[PDB]
C-alpha cells in the first residue's frame, strides 16, 4: 500500500544473546540464498602505532588457513559449496561474511567459527602476505580518491588514533611479527565484541543453534578534530582531487538524519559527491570533488555557497526533495541479502538494536527546513574545516580563504 | 593570494605609519621644520642659513 504500510511489512530481525556474549541476529525471508557473517567491533582506531596494520594483515591471512583445515582445504570447501567468502575492514569495524545457499547455512556458520576462533597463522603464509601487502600498497597508491580520503582522515584527526590508515605504514607491515597478530587476535576478537548476523532464507533458531555449536568457544571475557589541511602537489596528474570536511556527530546522534537530508540537498565539477562518514563519537561531513587545474576555486566557491545557503536559507521544497531522496536511498540500499546482513551487523555494532525502517521514516518526517538550517548552522556554519588536496593543487584557495568562505558577511 | 595575508600586513604597516605621523604632528610638529619659514617673505634680505627642506 502506502510507504508506511510497506515499511510495516518489513520483517523484524530477531536478536539473541549467548552465554559468552555473542549477539546472534537474523532476518527471516523467503529467499533461497543467505549471507551469514561475523562483525567484530575492532578496527584501525583501536590499533596503536606498533600494530597499525594488524587488522588488515589478519583480514588478509584469515582465509589462508585455519587450524582445523589448511587454507587450500578451506577455499576448496567454499568453492565446492558455491558460496563466496568475503571480508572487509574499516577504521572501526571488521567483517567476515559468506554469501551461500540456504541449505548450506550450517557448514558456512561452522566455517566462520574456524575463521575466527582458531586461526592458523602460518609463518610462510605470513611472509607471503607481507610480500602481497607490500605490492598492494603501491598498487593502491595509484587510486587518488582513496589517497585523498586517507589524507583527509590523517589531517583531520592527527594525534587521535582515528587518523592512521587501515592498511598501516610500510615499515609497520614489514616489522609486524606473528606474536603481534596473535596478541591482537587475543585482545580484540572476543565476545561480546562480536555479532553473528544472517539474512535471507535463515531461521533464527537454526542460526542460534549453529552459533552455540561453532561460536560458543570464544572466550567469555580522546578523539579530537583539528581543522588542518594537507596538499600533495603533483602537476603530472591529470585532474586535482579535493576533499573538504567538518566535524560530524557520531553514530549516536539524532542530527545524523538532518545532515543526511542536507547532503542529499547538495556543473563545474566533473565529479562531485557529498559524504557523511560517521564514527563512534566523531565524524566527517563534507564533499569530495575532482577538478581541472583551472577550476578548483570556482568549485570550492560553489560548494561553500551551497553550504551557506543551507545553513541560512533552507526552503521547504528543497528539504522535502532531500527527505524523499534519503528515503529512496535508504530503502534501495537494503535490497539484497548482503546489504541487509551488513546493516544488521553494523547497526548492532554502532546503534544497538536494528533501528527498523518505520523509525527511520518517522525520524525523516520529523525533519523540517527550520531543523535542517539549524543543524547545518550547528555543524557547518563558521567551523574550521579539514582539507585534503591531491595535485595538481595550485588554484585551491589557501586555508585562510577556505575558512573565510566557511561564513557569510551578509548573514 | 594577497587578500588574507598582505592586506593585514599592509594594514599593520598603515597603523605604524599613522603612529609615526601622528607622533610627529602631535608632540614635535616643528621637528622637521625651519623657524625662519615663520617670517613673512622679505625679498630684500636673504636669511643667513637659507637651506632647502631636508
Amino acid at each position: 500500500a502506502t510507504f508506511a504500510q510497506a515499511l510495516q511489512f518489513v520483517p523484524e530481525t530477531q536478536v539473541s544473546l549467548l552465554d559468552n556474549g555473542l549477539r546472534v541476529a537474523s532476518e527471516q525471508s523467503s529467499q533461497p540464498t543467505c549471507t551469514v557473517g561475523v562483525w567484530i567491533d575492532v578496527g584501525s582506531r583501536f590499533e596503536t602505532e606498533k600494530n597499525n596494520g594488524a587488522g588488515y594483515f589478519l583480514e588478509h591471512l584469515a582465509f589462508k588457513g585455519t587450524k582445523n583445515r589448511p587454507g587450500s582445504a578451506l577455499e576448496k570447501e567454499v568453492e565446492s559449496m558455491g558460496a563466496h567468502l568475503n571480508a572487509y575492514s574499516t577504521r572501526e569495524h571488521t567483517a567476515y561474511y559468506i554469501k551461500a545457499l540456504s541449505k548450506d547455512l550450517p557448514k558456512a556458520v561452522e566455517l566462520l567459527g574456524d575463521i575466527v576462533q582458531n586461526c592458523s597463522l602460518e609463518d610462510s603464509q605470513i611472509e607471503k602476505e607481507r610480500d602481497v601487502i607490500l605490492r598492494e600498497m603501491q598498487e593502491n597508491d595509484a587510486s587518488m580518491r582513496d589517497v585523498v580520503f586517507n589524507y583527509l582522515h590523517a589531517t583531520a584527526f592527527q594525534g587521535t588514533p582515528l587518523a592512521q590508515a587501515v592498511e598501516g605504514p610500510s615499515e609497520n607491515v614489514r616489522k609486524l611479527s606473528r606474536a603481534d597478530l596473535t596478541e591482537y587476535l587475543s585482545t580484540h576478537y572476543k565476545a561480546p565484541r562480536m555479532v553473528l548476523a544472517a539474512a535471507g532464507g535463515v531461521e533464527h533458531q537454526q542460526l542460534l543453534d549453529l552459533a552455540q555449536k561453532h561460536l560458543g568457544g570464544i572466550p567469555w571475557t580522546p578523539c579530537r578534530f583539528t581543522g588542518s589541511e594537507i596538499r600533495h602537489r603533483d602537476d603530472a596528474l591529470p585532474f586535482a582531487h579535493v576533499a573538504i570536511a567538518v566535524e560530524g556527530p557520531g553514530w549516536a546522534s539524532p542530527d545524523n538524519v538532518a545532515l543526511q537530508v542536507a547532503n542529499a540537498i547538495i556543473k563545474l565539477c566533473q565529479s562531485f559527491q557529498t559524504f557523511s562518514i560517521c564514527y563512534a563519537e566523531t565524524g566527517l561531513l563534507g564533499a569530495h570533488f575532482v577538478c581541472d587545474r583551472m577550476k578548483i576555486d570556482d568549485m570550492m566557491f560553489v560548494l561553500q555557497g551551497q553550504w551557506m545557503r543551507l545553513c541560512t536559507s533552507a526552503t521547504e521544497s528543497e528539504v522535502a526533495r532531500g527527505k524523499n531522496i534519503l528515503r529512496n536511498a535508504l530503502v534501495s540500499h537494503l535490497d539484497g541479502t548482503t546489504p541487509v546482513c551488513e546493516d544488521i551487523g553494523r547497526s548492532l555494532l554502532t546503534y544497538g538494536r536494528r533501528i527498523p525502517l518505520a523509525e527511520w521514516e518517522s525520524r525523516i518526517a520529523e525533519v523540517d527546513a527550520s531543523v535542517v538550517r539549524e543543524i547545518c548552522s550547528k555543524y557547518i556554519y563558521d567551523q574550521c574545516p579539514a582539507v585534503a588536496g591531491y595535485g595538481p593543487i595550485e588554484q585551491l584557495p589557501d586555508y585562510n580563504r577556505i575558512r573565510s568562505g566557511m561564513f557569510w558577511l551578509r548573514f | 593570494t594577497f587578500h588574507p595575508y598582505y592586506t593585514i600586513k599592509d594594514a599593520l604597516g598603515l597603523l605604524l605609519f599613522l603612529l609615526s605621523l601622528m607622533t610627529l604632528t602631535l608632540f614635535s610638529p616643528d621637528l622637521l621644520g625651519d623657524p625662519d619659514n615663520y617670517t613673512l617673505a622679505n625679498p630684500l634680505n636673504t636669511p643667513p642659513h637659507i637651506k632647502p627642506e631636508w
